[PDB]
DNA sequence: TCAGGATGTATATATCTGACACGTGCCTGGAGACTAGGGAGTAATCCCCTTGGCGGTTAAAACGCGGGGGACAGCGCGTACGTGCGTTTAAGCGGTGCTAGAGCTGTCTACGACCAATTGAGCGGCCTCGGCACCGGGATTCTCGA
DNA sequence: TCGAGAATCCCGGTGCCGAGGCCGCTCAATTGGTCGTAGACAGCTCTAGCACCGCTTAAACGCACGTACGCG
């Protein structure tokens, strides 16, 4: 809500970081340092993001229900904090993505 | 006759240093000092109108070629006293 | 019909009539504005009095009390942006600093 | 008498401190004179015109030995040689 | 919000 | 010769001034020649702008505008 | 890392150390110190901020927000580097 | 055992090599980067033309050339073979540049 | 009323009328000499003469048809008298001189 | 439109070396390259006539102004083609 | 490391002048008032060029690592430079004496700005082809060792 | 002092895309008159600049010796 309003009013980033910060507050790296500076796998991982906090709400009684699901994003960190998330979660996954090499994607 | 700043070189001695006084030599140096910074001044406004085919040198182009000629500080005073003197004068 | 000219009238002490003159007769361009000369009239006058008073200064340390052109390059030479801005310029009668490179006085 | 280069220093110290010209001028003159009969015969000068010269040669040729200075330094030397001078010159671009 | 504190300066 | 005219010790003055300890002989007459140089450069220069101007002696702003030409702008002679 | 890239180190060090080599074998530089490349780059930042400095203002002064060509070569014409090429 | 140049004789190719061909020897993303990041300094949302950035790279380039030059020949006037920042240092010192 | 151009009557492979217009643009006088423009154009032609001479020649020496930068600042340099001309100016592309100091080399 | 003196630049070189072809690198060069040495003369007329307290920038002004400007023999050269234009120009 | 002494530097005291501060009369250059017109500000369009990110390859950057070559510290030799003293000589500072040229003023006119009528020189657009880049390959030399 | 592996130079085919040429279009360079005035020039002045010398004296020079720094 602040990255938002505050950034909303600082100033491509009026969608680009407003997009980022929607995503994921942490995809900005100095934001991550001040918020968690040990930049461990913490809960506030979840705590400052609502995205994620919904599929705590949605991948654990997903899982549990016996289902798989398939997701697309933006790069560079929008992605790499999903592999913590399902990390923290214990949660089994796979990534693909332009910086993969043909045999793998296969 | 031949027109010089001599006279203002001095008052502004006065207005800073009362009791200070200032020989010949260096009453000529500082002429010629105040000539120099004239036309380094004078010399960027003209082109800077050429740059920007224009044709009247304004106090814009002025400021611009005071920040393009003195250094840190300097242009920060200069500057800021031009802009002083102008709002003044324009005000009154 | 009260006379009262441009110089007194923006507070300066440098003739802002004389320097709209001078900007007409050097061809600077092609027009010159009402609010150029009293610009940089008091742009003058700022670096004038800048020297002038480091100059004074410098009487003062040698127990003057006339600067002279000694005097001047003292202020100049120490003061770093005036250094910068007459860094081609030699002032007659000036000197030197006072400056002896460590390696060639005595341990 | 003094260990050699104590003179040197108090000599440094002396004309650092004073400001007059260096070079008799008479002798200058003469030299300016000289260089001016390659471009033009019977040219005269004002007095103040051959002052300018002076002054402008000498505060040139102090600030090249400042540079020269430097240079002999950086080979670890305090005598300075005219490979010292000629490499200043070409650092500047002056050559 | 909370941490109004370090968050005034990370805006920056 | 003019340019002998130059004498050692003078030479020596001016390196004092720049702060020079200890010379190498060889300096006096490398200085001679750098000097002559410089003094070839501003003189021509001078002698233009007299020519110019159609007249005979070589004036003190002559001189000026040689050096300010040549970029060394000299304070105190008018200019 | 694999968990979070953590690539992010300068600007400054975009300039490399064969970067600086091959410029210094153009010099004519046939053997380098290990110090020289650090220098180097602090020499490099400094030549820019006065270039990059002077071709901003004159960007201001034209009230545009986009630099040119010309204002760099201007800013170079300035401190007695005209560049040739660049009209 | 492999066969191994005596050291400088690969300095040489490269002097050669380098002062032969004419294309720019820093990359350029890199440079650009560097470019912009400067110009923050300054003003705030700016823009460069493609071209604004060679004319800043043709320069700097060039700029850092000659300052080698004269590097090296110091180090040389020192008997020394290997440029010092002593060098640098004292290259610029000499120009006038600090 | 057969016109003729001011080029063709000096002789000129250079544009006098736009060389004139231009000293008339840059407000360079109050007014400009009729035989101003002639005089200077005939100059810019043959220094640009000595330049493509010496630069074709370069390119000659490197079997190519076509000046190019290189052979530009090749020319430039190598003729001492245009290096002295152009001592502060940078060519886009030219390069550098082949120059190894002798010390450099093995024995 | 954007004048320049590229076709003028092109005809020198096909009078010189009229096989010989040019890059629209090395063209765009010799273009800026005819502009600074323009400038240089020109301002140094300027500033010349100036000096002598003069209005008319005239041919003498040109002259002295590449004496002031190119060196050597490059100078020599340049005076004596622009004397011999002029004279054909006032001929014709 | 410390006291004596020779030199040098610095410091109070006259005293003396000429260079700077200041008063006065003149005069031209600056201020005031007024008018025209064109340059610059400002709005509206548009569209080309800039920017941010991603995909995918690959040359290049990074990294370790041995090892030889240069930097550098030390040390001896000797010669070129400083320092001092006695001697010369040429500069600095006063004269005379002449006149060449800088400078000022008054004419007077060729000559460059100004304006309008005219047209082809140059410029954008658009073909077209060979000069030069680029690869395949094979002779040739260039820097190592036995 | 002659061989061996690697860098280089030369030759030949490919081919492609940027230089060279053609062509229509316009606007800036001509031509032709005017007209005010900046500069050429004549003339007059007078002063600063040049040339030389007399005289004093402070610096320049030549010589000689120790030794410290340049150099290997």
């Amino acid at each position: 809500q602040q990255l938002y309003q505050q950034m909303l009013k600082h100033n491509n980033n009026k969608i680009m970081q407003l997009r980022k910060i929607c995503n994921h507050p942490f995809v900005f790296d100095e934001v991550e340092g001040v918020v968690n500076p040990s930049r461990g796998n913490s809960d506030l991982l979840f705590r400052v993001a609502g995205k994620f906090e919904l599929l705590d709400r949605v991948l654990p009684k997903f899982k549990a229900s016996g289902h798989r699901v398939l997701m697309f994003f933006q790069m560079t960190q929008v992605m790499d904090i999903m592999e913590d998330f399902l990390r923290m979660k214990d949660l089994k996954y796979m990534r693909l993505d332009g910086s993969t090499k043909t045999e793998e994607r296969t | 006759r031949k027109e010089s700043y001599a006279i203002y070189v001095y008052k502004v001695l006065k207005q800073v240093h009362p009791d200070t006084g200032i020989s010949s030599k260096a009453m000529s140096i500082m002429n010629s000092f105040v000539n120099d910074v004239f036309e380094r001044i004078a010399g960027e406004a003209s082109r800077l109108a050429h740059y920007n085919k224009r044709s009247t040198i304004t106090s814009r182009e002025i400021q611009t070629a005071v920040r393009l000629l003195l250094p840190g500080e300097l242009a920060k005073h200069a500057v800021s006293e031009g802009t002083k003197a102008v709002t003044k004068y324009t005000s009154a | 019909a009260k006379a009262k000219t441009r110089s007194s009238r923006a507070g300066l002490q440098f003739p802002v009539g004389r320097v709209h003159r001078l900007l007409r007769k050097g061809n600077y361009a092609e027009r010159v504005g009402a609010g150029a000369p009293v610009y940089l009239a008091a742009v003058l006058e700022y670096l004038t009095a800048e020297i002038l008073e480091l100059a004074g200064n410098a009487a003062r340390d040698n127990k003057k009390t006339r600067i002279i052109p000694r005097h001047l390059q003292l202020a100049v030479r120490n003061d770093e942006e005036l250094n910068k801005l007459l860094g081609r310029v030699t002032i007659a009668q000036g000197g030197v600093l006072p400056n002896i490179q460590s390696v060639l006085l005595p341990k | 008498r003094y260990r050699p280069g104590t003179v040197a220093l108090r000599e440094i110290r002396r004309y650092q401190k004073s400001t007059e010209l260096l070079i008799r001028k008479l002798p200058f003159q003469r030299l300016v004179r000289e260089i001016a009969q390659d471009f033009k015969t019977d040219l005269r000068f004002q007095s103040s015109a051959v002052m300018a010269l002076q002054e402008a040669s000498e505060a040139y040729l102090v600030g090249l030995f400042e540079d020269t200075n430097l240079c002999g330094i950086h080979a670890k030397r305090v005598t300075i040689m005219p490979k010292d001078i000629q490499l200043a010159r070409r650092i500047r671009g002056e050559r | 919000k909370e941490d109004s504190e370090p968050l005034g300066r990370i805006r920056q | 010769d003019n340019i002998q005219g130059i004498t050692k010790p003078a030479i020596r003055r001016l390196a004092r001034r720049g702060g020079v300890k200890r010379i190498s002989g060889l300096i006096y007459e490398e200085t001679r020649g750098v000097l002559k140089v410089f003094l070839e450069n501003v003189i021509r220069d001078a002698v233009t702008y007299t020519e110019h101007a159609k007249r005979k002696t070589v004036t003190a702003m002559d001189v000026v505008y040689a050096l300010k030409r040549q970029g060394r702008t000299l304070y105190g002679f008018g200019g």
